[PDB]
RNA sequence: GCAAGGCUAAAACUCAAAGGAAUUGACGGGGGCCCGCACAAGCGGCGGAGCAUGUGGAUUAAUUCGAUGCAACGCGAAGAACCUUACCUGGGUUUGACAUGCACAGGACGCGUCUAGAGAUAGGCGUUCCCUUGUGGCCUGUGUGCAGGUGGUGCAUGGCUGUCGUCAGCUCGUGUCGUGAGAUGUUGGGUUAAGUCCCGCAACGAGCGCAACCCUUGUCUCAUGUUGCCAGCACGUAAUGGUGGGGACUCGUGAGAGACUGCCGGGGUCAACUCGGAGGAAGGUGGGGAUGACGUCAAGUCAUCAUGCCCCUUAUGUCCAGGGCUUCACACAUGCUACAAUGGCCGGUACAAAGGGCUGCGAUGCCGCGAGGUUAAGCGAAUCCUUAAAAGCCGGUCUCAGUUCGGAUCGGGGUCUGCAACUCGACCCCGUGAAGUCGGAGUCGCUAGUAAUCGCAGAUCAGCAACGCUGCGGUGAAUACGUUCC
């Protein structure tokens, strides 16, 4: 989103409940999986590129 | 469908009454997956009918279905500027299914309290040939016979 | 568009992963470290022809295995550019780093390298169909290439109306997941925007 | 979601498998335990001595 | 010429085409064939009422913004109290909340205090380590280049995605035919879910296509016995496999067999293939998932990200404190609730799968009707928690009633997270107890473990998801004669 908001999130916040989790690749504040820390779209692209140990396509 | 017929799934015989008929009625009255509840309702109705009559419940059911078995249906068709009904023959299995559906539907919306006595009264009326299913069968038969001219 | 990544499709079947580690709680930190170091590799080191980036983490120790066509530009003036890159790498990671360049056999059977070369040609403004034909004939001159598909999308020569065109040869069975396909994606920097390039190289079914 | 925007019905699923085995109760003989701690396995597999 | 009108017969002005053959594509209420919950037989719903969510319109400080038929409308958004946040009011900062080159110097920085709604501002502190001797890192003030924008242009775009559509056809090489566009192959007859194959054919070959190889499920064999199991035993704590003992068994996860029209009968140009049989877990593809061709919609995304051109740089950059993104005369769309006796309540009671867990699962024990609180063991986990499954069964009550159905609204009282819960959260207790009695024309989904019904788990998250999403399991049906008809 905005790099200013990225820096504001990354910094130590007063009233710590004001903090939030964003994507580690693009900074998307939504659809961030705490297991990886990336957003949904970035996670899908990373999975397709196969740079996640253990993450691959599922069929069942 | 277009690619031929589809075989119909088979049924098992009830240990209490060794006939596919009773399982057919249980399947027809079954709703929301309560096969045990449908069995309970049908068994209560059958026991009530036996209490009121004395003869075997399966024999009473057979008399009822023979009385309410129809002969022709009134399936309609449209050709040009008007639509008219075409009376055609009915197979025994389809006739039995239609009569059972009619009996269950008329027992569902009767003026009693529970389906035990409702279905007991309905099957007794069908056995004596004077119930709602019998009336519906007569109406269907006569209204189909009134369209005998268009028998193509 | 509508075609899935061949690498992801064959992932967990034939191909391997580009990042190897075992972290349960530190997964987010390792992912951030990997994306940061990959960004560092992509920026500045572009002309070295980055095809494959392999990252290994063995008990709080970072192992980096980078595949490039010319190891000389990476090593620099006898261990100076590579030493500076490693110093930046250790500064970024906080841990001990091993950066080793093994080889690239040939930058004509390799995806993300054929695509990189075509992108360089488009950046320096050579005819895109001519570069396509040169890359394809070179792939055919390569010994084991049963099919190479390259797609050119974008304005394609400064035209206002963007168009998408591609040629093909041999067999490119994208529906055969038992097959082996080398896939790569790079973008060519133009004066009217940019052009993205995708390359599918079919190198036989399976070993 | 497969699409980056508004196409909710395009979804792709992924599975993360983890395999655990070799819970043997091998004796803590000094020679074998020293050999075990001296040898190291590739990082794709995680070792845990109990 | 009786007339109708016939014959000879122009011009101004207007436009750059009007036209003749043949090809491809598309269309037809044209012909032939085939197929699809597409028609038909039925199952359960919507549209009627209340609630939740999104949309349009109106209001306002914003109701930031995009999306607009099927293919947008529980969408982007897998979690709006400030934060998110991009909007409104007010106040700050302004070579900047952040990264570099150039001239200068030294602090940068960590704490508490009062000023302030906080942002920001100084009163007190430790200090320049680097030999600011020089080089080396850092920062303040003048700056200078620059940073920045959720400002626009998706009709300049990449990447990704939807749609036709899992539609089965679409093309190429060589040759041949024609001045050419183009045709042939791709036509004809059987055959297939399928351009799947078989026999002829100026056609001969091939690619993207189909199945197949990948994954799950369905039988058995080999291996394995822990945290799982208990066949023959000991042990009977407590009967909660609790312990030794065992690979007897499931089971778990590694490797194979098997189901591929394999074999037979009749048919079929004997070929394709079709129909049925024995053995089998399964029969013709065993069932399902991943798998989306040439291309279309100037489809969506400049707001995942990125990108060419324009626009501002005391501001369209940035921060803080409140408000708003949640409004409300109305309409639409998607879900839940009911309108009851297949039922409601009271007591007892048996059987799951798949998941989650050191900012945690809180086994017991205590307090409270209750949600919840307290001390505390075990548990990086087949040994611990989740963990009680509900539907199912039994006994009593109610006796068709706006009800022992219905839980919307309202008053009072508590719990949990959060600095803060009127806006602006969830849950618990009491009382009050609305519409609604099966829903108009019309309309939606569904052929087997399907529809129908009842519960379980995850992801987002401090709290907000037992009405959304994604998966899991239990019980569990009726119809298909037929392809004329939308
Ligand atoms: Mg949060
Ligand atoms: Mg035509
Ligand atoms: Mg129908
Ligand atoms: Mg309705
Ligand atoms: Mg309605
Ligand atoms: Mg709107
Ligand atoms: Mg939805
Ligand atoms: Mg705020
Ligand atoms: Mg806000
Ligand atoms: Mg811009
Ligand atoms: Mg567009
Ligand atoms: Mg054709
Ligand atoms: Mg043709
Ligand atoms: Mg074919
Ligand atoms: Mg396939
Ligand atoms: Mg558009
Ligand atoms: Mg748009
Ligand atoms: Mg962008
Ligand atoms: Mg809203
Ligand atoms: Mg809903
Ligand atoms: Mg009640
Ligand atoms: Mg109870
Ligand atoms: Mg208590
Ligand atoms: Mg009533
Ligand atoms: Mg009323
Ligand atoms: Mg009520
Ligand atoms: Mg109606
Ligand atoms: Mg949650
Ligand atoms: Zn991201």
């Amino acid at each position: 989103a905005k790099k200013a908001l990225v820096n504001k999130a990354a910094g130590k916040p007063r009233f710590a409940v004001r903090a939030y989790t964003r994507c580690s690749k693009c900074g998307r504040p939504r659809a961030v999986y705490r297991k990886f820390g990336l957003c949904r779209i970035c996670l899908r692209e990373m999975a397709h590129a196969g740079e996640l140990p253990g993450v691959q396509k599922s069929s069942w | 469908p277009r690619k031929g017929p589809a075989p119909k799934r088979p049924l098992v015989n009830d240990p209490v009454y060794g006939s596919q008929l009773v399982t057919q009625l249980v399947n027809k009255v079954l709703l929301k997956g309560k096969k045990s509840l449908a069995e309970r309702i049908v068994y209560g109705a059958l026991e009530q009918a036996r209490d009121k009559t004395g003869t075997d419940p399966v024999i009473t059911l057979k008399r009822a279905l023979d009385n309410v078995k129809p002969a022709l249906e009134v399936r309609s068709r449209r050709v040009g500027g008007a639509t008219y009904q075409v009376p055609v023959e009915v197979r025994p299995d389809r006739s039995t299914t239609l009569a059972l559906r009619w009996l269950v539907g008329y027992s569902r919306q009767r003026r009693e309290k529970t389906m035990i006595e409702r279905l007991a009264n309905e099957i007794l009326d069908a056995s004596n040939g004077l119930g709602a299913s019998v009336k519906r069968r007569e109406d269907t038969h006569k209204m189909a016979e009134a369209n005998r001219a268009f028998a193509h | 568009g509508q075609k899935i990544n061949p690498h992801g499709f064959r992932l967990g079947i034939t191909t391997d992963w580009k990042s190897r580690w075992y972290a349960d709680k530190q997964y987010a930190e390792y992912v951030k470290e990997d994306v940061a170091i990959r960004r560092l590799l992509s920026s500045g080191l572009e002309r070295a022809g980055i095809a494959d980036v392999e990252i290994e983490r063995t008990r709080d120790r970072v192992r980096v295995d980078i595949h490039t066509a010319r190891p000389g530009i990476v090593i620099g003036r006898r261990g100076t550019e590579a030493d500076r890159i490693r110093a930046d790498l250790e500064k970024l990671t906080g841990k001990q780093v091993q950066l080793n360049i093994l080889e690239v056999k040939n930058p004509e059977s390799q995806a993300q390298l054929v695509a990189q070369g075509v992108a360089e040609q488009l950046s320096n403004r050579v005819a895109f169909r001519r570069a396509m034909r040169k890359a394809i004939q070179s792939a055919m001159r390569q010994p084991n290439v049963k099919g190479i598909r390259v797609q050119c999308s974008g304005r394609l020569g400064g035209a206002e109306m963007s168009r998408s065109e591609f040629y093909r040869e041999g067999r490119v069975p994208l529906h055969t997941l038992r097959a082996d396909i080398d896939y790569g994606l790079y973008e060519a920097k133009t004066t009217f925007g940019r052009i993205g390039v995708k390359v599918w190289i079919y190198k036989g079914d399976i070993v | 979601i497969r699409s980056p925007h508004k196409y909710k019905d395009s979804r792709e699923h992924f599975e993360m498998r983890t395999h655990k085995r070799l819970i043997d109760i091998i004796d803590p003989t000094p020679k074998t335990v020293d050999a075990l701690m001296r040898i190291d396995l590739p990082a794709s597999v995680d070792v845990n001595i109990q």
